[PDB]
RNA sequence: UGUCCUACGCCGGCAGGCGCGGGUAACCCGUUGAACCCCAUUCGUGAUGGGGAUCGGGGAUUGCAAUUAUUCCCC
């Protein structure tokens, strides 16, 4: 519920294949 | 004044489509329709028998206006 | 604007599994 | 090649006067395919000089109230009043806009220089964004109101409106406005 | 008369369950859902009024509140007083009051008749 | 040889699964079907004399898009803007016999079956029927 | 001109 | 299309004066007691072309819906659409035509007036029923 | 070996799967050319027609929409077409197509690999 | 949002009835299958097929009660 919030990072494009893709999927608040 | 459009053709209104028509440039029902007093049902089914006929080129088809070339 | 924000990003990650998952049933 | 419609060329045409050459936005760089593009242009000022002028004729035609949400309809009868356009004049369709636009812009205009209660009008210049501005409301409001009541379509009246002012003939509601205010900025002086 | 094709002598050998195809939409609705204790206690002073009089003579009025209650064609002849909220009107069953409810014959308001305007 | 319902236009398979429908002539048509209306909303009779097949072709396309549709959804698909008068509209759901009549009419075909899900489906000789017709208009598409 | 068991408040409407 | 010669510009049916070159279903909507949805469904039970004019027709075409449009029981038009279900006097399912609804109309409104109702009063001072 | 991208605007989404195929671009199980809106069929056409059917050789996108109205669903297509064509040519491709990709997109409608930023208000 | 919200089938022109399941709830409603809008068809500038008030007949629900129309449907 609140704990499977998941918000992304939009920079090149975001490719959910790319391996590298865990680093622009966030969890916690920015700012 | 009221519009009077005569509902179906006349013999004088058919010489003047099968002949005066083909050369007006722009084809529409609309300007058809004022020039020499059509309904526009009338106009649309007059337009699209010369379309069958072939003497006029098909432009632009759609729900709110068709548009016809006169051929050369 | 850097982030998504949470409700479109969730359904762009449901959509995202579908598609692999449609993807991998072919 | 960028095309209006996929068909415009937008090379050939050609800006008369230097006065709007910087605001109407048509010729090599603001050249696209459809108007319709979404764009901010009233974000911050003077962005709006950067549209496209058939984007600023597509967005003045629906601003009447009931169609006032609907721009997919309106860039549908642009589509076809410039159609119209090229099927009577022959000529690029864009050049008869910019010069129906360039044509249609009064000159100066009456103000109200004072306080509440001084009549007394002073003839000023005009900007060339707000001439731009105001041939466009002009134009759509002459094809609105030339086509309220009657077998006309929007968009024949539209074009028909375009060939008078781009022409110059006094059969525009457009020029005679111009004229109209021209003349009276000319009475007060 | 006649009442939907119907002549009143045969309304009043009609079966209870057969004029279920005969009134309107709101009155069958009614009837199906059955009336109450009182439009029956209603329905037997009514009868007992007819039956306890004069042939020759129109039966006793009966007084009541009750506006809620359907005409049924047995009460025809029957002579009912209505209440309005403030006074009985007498009335006469007429044959043609059958599809009718009891409250429409006494008026519970009276009509506009304007004054001239005060100060607004 | 290989052609997909999906990637064919849409309107044009329409109109010839409907004259397909047409000059098949088996199926089981309503009597009331030149009195009928279609919805509440819905003002007058339609213009079209043979909207029952045109109906049928629509409800037989979506059970192939979307498989496991019952007649009251497929009463909401035809349903639209219901003019209240003088207040505001709203949504009426189209007519429950229509949606009841065509799928037990293309039941009969043996083009919808009954599904153990719920709902209704289409036969795998109605799949290949419909890939049959939708090649037949990109084949009159792709070469006029 | 009144019928015969009206009363007042309904002659109003009469 | 064409010219036709046996065109009727003006029609007298049912004394109710019919202009002849508006649409068949809308020329005999005009009349009164007969709608868009009652003329569309009695010219699709006369198995007759809408798209024609009320002046391009033949007479035994139009002898015939007149026939039908009197008689709707006879000709499959069902017992839901008549103007009149069950008439208050005999109960007949019958659609009312254009000088029968105006009879039909006052004899409903002095069944009122001698019943006393309070409907009937209320329209005999002219106020707003409903 | 291929590449998901998403495109976004207002409350439409649409998710671009770019792999090597044969030049064939379909959009939610169907062609490009046949949706609805084909009065904006030129604002979904926009890098075929700015970058022309060679830069599509073996290029197979399958794209899902889902959301929003149908212009912005229009509009997140065409941003998910260019966002797998740059993102297809970051990681197979080499460095100097994909910044020229970048360099016409940018130059032509900024909208094409960045979204619009603003949504409905509260 | 929900113990009245409804899935599905049958009987119905239509509002509606009948047999069955889930949900005290990111589960079942619901992948919430909205309208404008788009595509064609008809209409053709006139109190007109715009606009629907007003009345006239029937039908069915909500309820102890619809008569001074509750509401909806059909001509």
């Amino acid at each position: 519920r609140q704990r499977s919030r998941a918000w992304l990072k939009e920079d090149e494009p975001l490719n959910f294949l790319d391996p590298k893709v865990a680093q622009r999927v966030l969890a916690t608040q920015p700012g | 004044d009221k519009l009077n459009n005569l509902v179906l053709f006349d013999k004088a209104t058919y010489d003047k489509l099968c002949k005066e028509v083909p050369n007006y440039k722009l084809i529409t029902p609309a300007v058809v329709s004022e020039r020499l007093k059509i309904r526009g049902s009338l106009a649309r089914a007059a337009l699209q028998e010369l379309l069958s006929k072939g003497l006029i080129k098909l432009v632009s088809k759609h729900r709110a206006q068709v548009i016809y070339t006169r051929n050369t | 604007e850097e982030y998504v924000g949470p409700r479109l990003s969730r359904r762009i990650l449901q959509q995202a599994r579908q598609q692999q998952e449609e993807l991998e049933a072919e | 090649d960028i095309k209006l419609f996929g068909k415009w060329s937008t090379d050939d045409v050609q800006i008369n006067d230097i006065s709007l050459q910087d605001y109407i936005a048509v010729k090599e760089k603001y050249a696209k395919y459809l108007p319709h593009s979404a764009g901010r242009y009233a974000a911050k000022r003077f962005r709006k000089a950067q549209c496209p002028i058939v984007e600023r004729l597509t967005n003045s035609m629906m601003m009447h109230g009931r169609n006032n949400g609907k721009k997919l309809m309106t860039v549908r009868i642009v589509k076809h009043a410039f159609e119209i356009i090229h099927l009577l004049t022959g000529e690029n369709p864009l050049q008869v806009l910019v010069n129906a636009i360039i044509n249609s812009g009064p000159r100066e205009d009456s103000t109200r220089i004072g306080r509440a209660g001084t009549v007394r009008r002073q003839a000023v210049d005009v900007s060339p964004l707000r001439r731009v501005n105001q041939a466009i409301w002009l134009l759509c409001t002459g094809a609105r109101e030339a086509a309220f009541r009657n077998i006309k379509t929007i968009a024949e009246c539209l074009a028909d409106e375009l060939i008078n002012a781009a022409k110059g003939s006094s059969n525009s509601y457009a020029i005679k406005k111009k004229d109209e205010l021209e003349r009276v900025a000319k009475s007060n002086r | 008369f006649t009442y939907r094709g119907v002549d009143l002598d045969q309304l009043l050998d009609m079966s209870y369950e057969q004029l279920m195809q005969l009134y309107s939409a709101r009155q069958r609705r009614r009837l199906n859902r059955g009336l109450r204790r009182k439009q029956h206690s209603l329905l037997k002073r009514l009868r007992k009024a007819k039956k306890e009089a004069p042939p020759m003579e129109k039966p006793e009025v009966v007084k009541t509140h009750l506006r809620d209650m359907i005409i049924l064609p047995e009460m025809v002849g029957s002579m009912v007083g209505v209440y309005n909220g403030k006074t009985f009107n007498q009335v006469e069953i007429k044959p043609e009051m059958i599809g009718h409810y009891l409250g429409e014959f006494s008026i519970t308001y009276k009509p506009v008749k304007h004054g001239r305007p005060g100060i607004g | 040889p290989g052609v997909t319902v999906k990637d064919v236009n849409q309107q044009e398979f329409v109109r010839a699964l409907a004259a397909f429908l047409k000059k098949s002539g088996k199926l089981k048509v309503p009597e009331w079907v030149d009195t009928v209306k279609l919805a509440k909303h819905k003002e007058l009779a339609p213009y079209d004399e043979n909207w029952f097949y045109t109906r049928a072709a629509s409800t037989a396309r979506h059970l192939y898009l979307r498989g496991g549709a019952g007649v009251g959804s497929m009463t909401k698909i035809y349903g639209g803007r219901q003019r209240n008068g003088v207040m505001p509209s709203h949504f009426s759901r189209g007519s429950k016999s229509v949606a009841r009549r065509v799928l037990q009419a293309l039941e009969g075909l043996k083009m919808v079956e009954k599904d153990q899900d719920g709902g209704r489906k289409l036969t795998p000789q109605g799949q290949r029927d419909l890939d049959r017709i939708a090649g037949q208009v990109a084949a009159a598409n792709k070469k006029h | 001109k009144v019928p015969k068991g009206t009363s007042s408040y309904q002659a109003e409407w009469i | 299309l064409v010219i036709p010669e046996k065109f009727q510009h003006i029609l007298r049916v049912l004394n109710t004066n019919i202009d002849g070159r508006r649409k068949i279903a809308f020329a005999i909507t005009a009349i009164k007691g007969v709608g868009r949805r009652y003329a569309h469904v009695v010219l699709r039970k006369a198995d007759i072309d809408l798209t024609k004019r009320a002046g391009e027709l033949t007479e035994d075409e139009v002898e015939r819906v007149i026939t039908i449009m009197q008689n709707p029981r006879q000709y499959k038009i069902p017992d839901w659409f008549l103007n009149r279900q069950k008439d208050v006097k005999d109960g007949k399912y019958s659609q009312v035509l254009a000088n029968g609804l105006d009879n039909k109309l006052r004899e409903d409104l002095e069944r009122l007036k001698k019943i006393r109702a309070h409907r009937g009063l209320r329209h005999f001072w002219g106020l707003r029923v409903r | 070996q291929s590449v998901q991208v998403f495109g976004r605007k207002k409350t439409a989404t649409a998710v671009a799967h770019c792999k090597r195929g044969n030049g064939l671009i379909k959009v939610n199980g169907r062609p490009l050319e046949m949706i609805e809106p084909r009065t904006l069929q030129y604002k979904l056409l926009e890098p075929v027609l700015l970058l022309g059917k060679e830069r599509f050789a073996g290029v197979d996108i399958r794209v899902r929409v889902k959301g929003g109205g149908h212009v912005a669903q229009i509009y997140a297509i065409r941003q998910s077409i260019s966002k797998a064509l740059v993102a297809y040519y970051q990681k197979y491709v080499d460095e100097a197509s994909k910044k020229e990709i970048k360099d016409i997109l940018i130059q032509y409608d900024r909208t094409l690999l960045v979204a619009d930023p603003r949504r409905c208000e509260s």
